[PDB]
């Protein structure tokens, strides 16, 4: 589903994200917990307060994973397999929730990188995140 | 639907600063480019084959303003969403045949644009409220559907 | 929401023949097997790891009957969907946290089961009506949500 | 997204569909037009009356396509490319409509093959049709 141009767009956008991927990951989680309450369910063991260390530590792991995917874009299935088993088989995350996190991710990127988050780049990012989600819910399809 | 009163106050104070021409043009433009099947409904507008031509299309900019204007009538009438949009729900359903999924898509893009424009001022807690509003509008445009 | 009167009559006459135990057990079972993330909400029911163990699980059969019973209260109360399901909408949202997308999924599976059971008697025109009913129930269970 | 078991399930189910794939295709179209009115939009040039020759002829083409896919399940992207360009680029079909047709397809199969449409088989068919749809809307993602 990812064309050459999209891969170019995504690699470029993320380079601008740089060492902030972790911070964006955590903020995105926040915006999800606050805007879409149903998702707080997957995280009972977590302190969801508004500047908590778990979301922050979790935020880092998500950014790390997204960075990995950007460096593997041609074999996302191979690079994200540990992750696919976890989300689909153990945690049995409702697939709708991926759409929700994705939206919050784009929301965060827009806040911090307003000049770089052009229409072209937004479209490629959406495509990217749809593709990460599809792999993470493949034990479904 | 409501959501709170310290909340309605925060939503209203942001709209004060929303440039409906600028936000609406970009939001509609964003829509046409990320979700490209929505282009099907705007054929009379001419050239929408690429990002530069959409965002720069005068009809896109103008229709966008009209959309964000009605969004605004929504924000000032949260007590009666279902009444504010009734006429519009019939237009979109009976006449144009837009699947209501697309209302959600547009409301989400709207949120992303507000986020782009207002930056750190568009807090998580403030997005939370707007997610509610946008969901409200989308449900009200799906309603008196049949 | 309505839909017609020769229509309500056709819907009511089919329900006459619906075995809520049989249909409800299979419908819930179908749900748990096609969409497997819904299993997360039914952990107290024990073994749902494979098709044979779901369809044969007594708690699945029993809960299914309860679901199809309330569906039935829906079918006999189409004038007031939003009132019939209010209590249930609060249970599913405030308490269990089911995304409302799943109501649609279940209503669709319900339609497929009715189709399996009634065959050529479940006409396109009759499915049409039930698609309406099922959409009605799903919206009513999404409502007095917040 | 398609496992070995699913491929086995799908090949088997369709063999039971046999020479009826055409008829099921047409009926499925009917159930879509009637149950989900918004889809009538893509077909202005068509007589949508209830036993019309166009839907029937169109029904045949859809069944033919689904049969092809079953015989190509390991490279659906290659076998359905003409079709992907058409739906996504020319006709710009809203992707939601694929979900709707899919549901109507399963509805039809259930009506005519009640004994063969077991839970296991239903699940594999859903997966199959989700995969056909994803290819047919790939010029999107
Ligand atoms: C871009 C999409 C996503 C990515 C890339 C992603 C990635 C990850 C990664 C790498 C972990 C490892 C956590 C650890 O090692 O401790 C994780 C854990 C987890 N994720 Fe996701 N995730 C995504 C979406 C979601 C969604 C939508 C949900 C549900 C709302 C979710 C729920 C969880 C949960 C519950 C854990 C376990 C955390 C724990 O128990 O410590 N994830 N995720
Ligand atoms: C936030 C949700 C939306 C709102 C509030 C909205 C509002 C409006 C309004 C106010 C008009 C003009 C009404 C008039 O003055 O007569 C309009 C027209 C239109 N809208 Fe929507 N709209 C929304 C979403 C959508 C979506 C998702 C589509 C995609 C199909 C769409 C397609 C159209 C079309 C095709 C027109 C006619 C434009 C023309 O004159 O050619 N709208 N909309
Ligand atoms: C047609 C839509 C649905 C209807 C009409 C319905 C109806 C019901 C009813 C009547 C009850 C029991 C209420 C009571 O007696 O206290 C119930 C319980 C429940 N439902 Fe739903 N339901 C629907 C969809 C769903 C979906 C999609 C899920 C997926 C999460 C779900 C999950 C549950 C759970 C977990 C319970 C609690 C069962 C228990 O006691 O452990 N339901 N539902
Ligand atoms: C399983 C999913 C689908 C498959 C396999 C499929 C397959 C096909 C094929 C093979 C054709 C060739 C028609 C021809 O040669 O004349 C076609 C045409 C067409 N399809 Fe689909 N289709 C699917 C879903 C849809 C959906 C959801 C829509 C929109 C509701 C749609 C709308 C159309 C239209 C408008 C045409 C052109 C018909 C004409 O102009 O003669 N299709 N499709």
């Amino acid at each position: 589903v990812l064309s050459a141009a999209d891969k170019t767009n995504v690699k470029a956008a993320w380079s601008k994200v740089g060492g902030h991927a972790g911070e964006y990951g955590a903020e995105a989680l926040e915006r999800m917990f606050l805007g879409f309450p149903t998702t707080k369910t997957y995280f009972p063991h977590f302190d969801l307060s508004h500047g908590s260390a778990q979301v922050k530590a979790h935020g880092k792991k998500v950014g790390d994973a997204l960075t990995l995917a950007v460096g593997h874009l041609d074999d996302l299935p191979g690079a994200l397999s540990d992750l696919s088993n976890l989300h689909a088989h153990k945690l049995r995350v409702d697939p709708v929730n991926f759409k929700l996190l994705s939206h919050c991710l784009l929301s965060t990127l827009a806040v911090h990188l307003p000049n770089d988050f052009t229409p072209a780049v937004h479209a490629s990012l959406d495509k990217f995140l749809s593709s990460v989600s599809t792999v993470l819910t493949s034990k479904y399809r | 639907v409501q959501l709170s009163g310290e909340e309605k106050a925060a939503v209203l104070a942001l709209w004060d600063k929303v440039n409906e021409e600028e936000v609406g043009g970009e939001a509609l433009g964003r829509l046409l480019v990320v979700y490209p099947w929505t282009q099907r409904f705007f054929d009379s507008f001419g050239d929408l084959s690429n990002p530069g031509a959409v965002m720069g299309n005068p009809k896109v900019k103008a229709h966008g303003k009209k959309v964000l204007h009605s969004f605004g009538e929504g924000v000032h009438h949260l007590d009666n969403l279902k009444g504010t949009f009734a006429a519009l729900s019939e237009l979109h359903c009976d006449k144009l045949h837009v699947d209501p999924e697309n209302f959600r898509l547009l409301g989400n893009v709207l949120v992303v644009v507000l986020a782009r424009h207002f930056g750190k001022d568009f807090t998580p807690e403030l997005q939370a409220s707007y997610q509610k509003v946008v969901a409200g509008v989308a449900n009200a445009l799906a309603h008196k559907y049949h």
